[PDB]
């Protein structure tokens, strides 16, 4: 979990103009940068509670230290989700279906986000991806410095 | 439907990975810039200091 | 528990070539002659007094350490500075485009002033839009 020094460092990186404030539109990005993964719903509740267009470091610390799920806390739910989508029982999903779900349903990702995700994903000659490897990439990839 | 709901956790974890990736890059750049800044600023402050000149002369003799 | 301190201790030891554990005014004069550093009388008294915080005529290692630390604490080892430049020159070119570092060193971290960034250029912008950075590094570790 991010130390106080790591939280400050992160905040300062987001606070490009050094005025001690970061736009509320970047709160999700900043939390995510330090290994906590709010859903859109959760983030919206947090933003609504802040009732502000920007936040300071003290606030960021307070918000971040709450029990927002880390990536390992999401493994079970992700694997359950992918298993429910697994037609063949072989641990794969078609990358085309994955792209569609990410982009068109739920808390839809942007095209740019989806291309960055898929750049690191091995696709077979029948267009299949191993979803546990994908989950593993999401959970273990780019850990805290 | 129910699919919209179950994929939200995958979307949340996917956003997390993208941001952690972006942040590693941004942090590496900021940390490196800081090291360079700190070294330049220090050097410009001590470059004509007699103790620096002496220390700099001795440095090659040190283990 | 620190590489800076060990280096300052090694330097102090070289300056303590009589092996007394301290540097007198007499000894500092000899040290300056040994290493070929020229200091005018006023600057000599100033440098001695800077180091001799207790004002007793003898510079102990902790006094020297405190002084050197005050002026040099934010510097790093040669390797750490080299690696920091390597962020902005991932291949081994030894060169960084001046428009790329300028936006980095002026906007990120503890931002440099244009005059500090200009003095820095005065060292390592040998061509018209390129910084060699080894010209800067080597001025600190020759
Ligand atoms: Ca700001
Ligand atoms: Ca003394």
């Amino acid at each position: 979990t991010a130390s106080a020094d790591q939280i400050q460092e992160c905040f300062q990186i987001f606070d490009k103009d050094n005025d001690g404030k970061v736009s509320i539109e970047e709160l999700g990005s900043a939390l995510r940068s330090l290994g906590k993964n709010p859903t859109n719903a959760e983030l919206n509740t947090i933003k609504g509670q802040l009732n502000a267009k920007e936040f300071d470091l003290a606030t960021f610390k307070t918000v971040y230290r709450k029990p927002i799920k880390t990536p390992t806390e999401q493994s079970k739910e992700m694997l359950d989700a992918f298993r429910a989508l697994d037609k063949e029982g072989n641990g794969t999903i078609q990358e085309a279906e994955l792209r569609q779900l990410l982009l068109n349903l739920g808390d839809a990702l942007t095209s740019s986000e989806v291309e960055e995700l898929m750049k690191e994903v091995s696709v077979s000659g029948d267009g299949a991806i191993n979803y546990e490897s994908f989950v593993d990439m999401l959970v273990t990839g780019y850990p805290l410095a | 439907r129910r699919i919209g709901e179950i994929v939200k956790v995958v979307q949340a974890a996917a956003r997390g990975w993208v941001e952690r990736k972006h942040f590693r890059q941004a942090r590496e750049k900021s940390v490196s810039a800081r090291i360079i800044q700190d070294n330049i600023r220090a050097y410009l402050e001590f470059k004509n200091w007699a103790w620096w000149k002496l220390f700099a002369k001795a440095r090659p003799l040190l283990v | 528990g620190d590489d800076q301190v060990s280096e300052f201790k090694e330097a102090f030891e070289l300056f303590d070539s009589e092996r007394t554990g301290f540097i007198t005014k007499e000894g500092l004069q000899t040290v300056l002659k040994q290493f070929g550093v020229r200091v005018e009388p006023a600057a000599f008294n100033e440098m001695f007094n800077e180091a001799d915080a207790t004002g007793n005529g003898k510079i102990q290692f902790p006094e020297f350490l405190s002084m050197m630390g005050r002026r040099m604490k934010q510097t790093t080892s040669e390797d750490i500075l080299r690696q920091a430049f390597r962020t902005f020159d991932p291949e081994g070119t030894g060169y960084i485009p001046k428009a790329a570092l300028q936006d980095a060193l002026l906007n990120l971290g503890d931002r440099l002033k244009p005059h500090e960034f200009a003095e820095f250029l005065g060292i390592t912008e040998t061509e018209k839009g390129q910084i060699r950075y080894d010209n800067f590094i080597n001025t600190m570790f020759t």
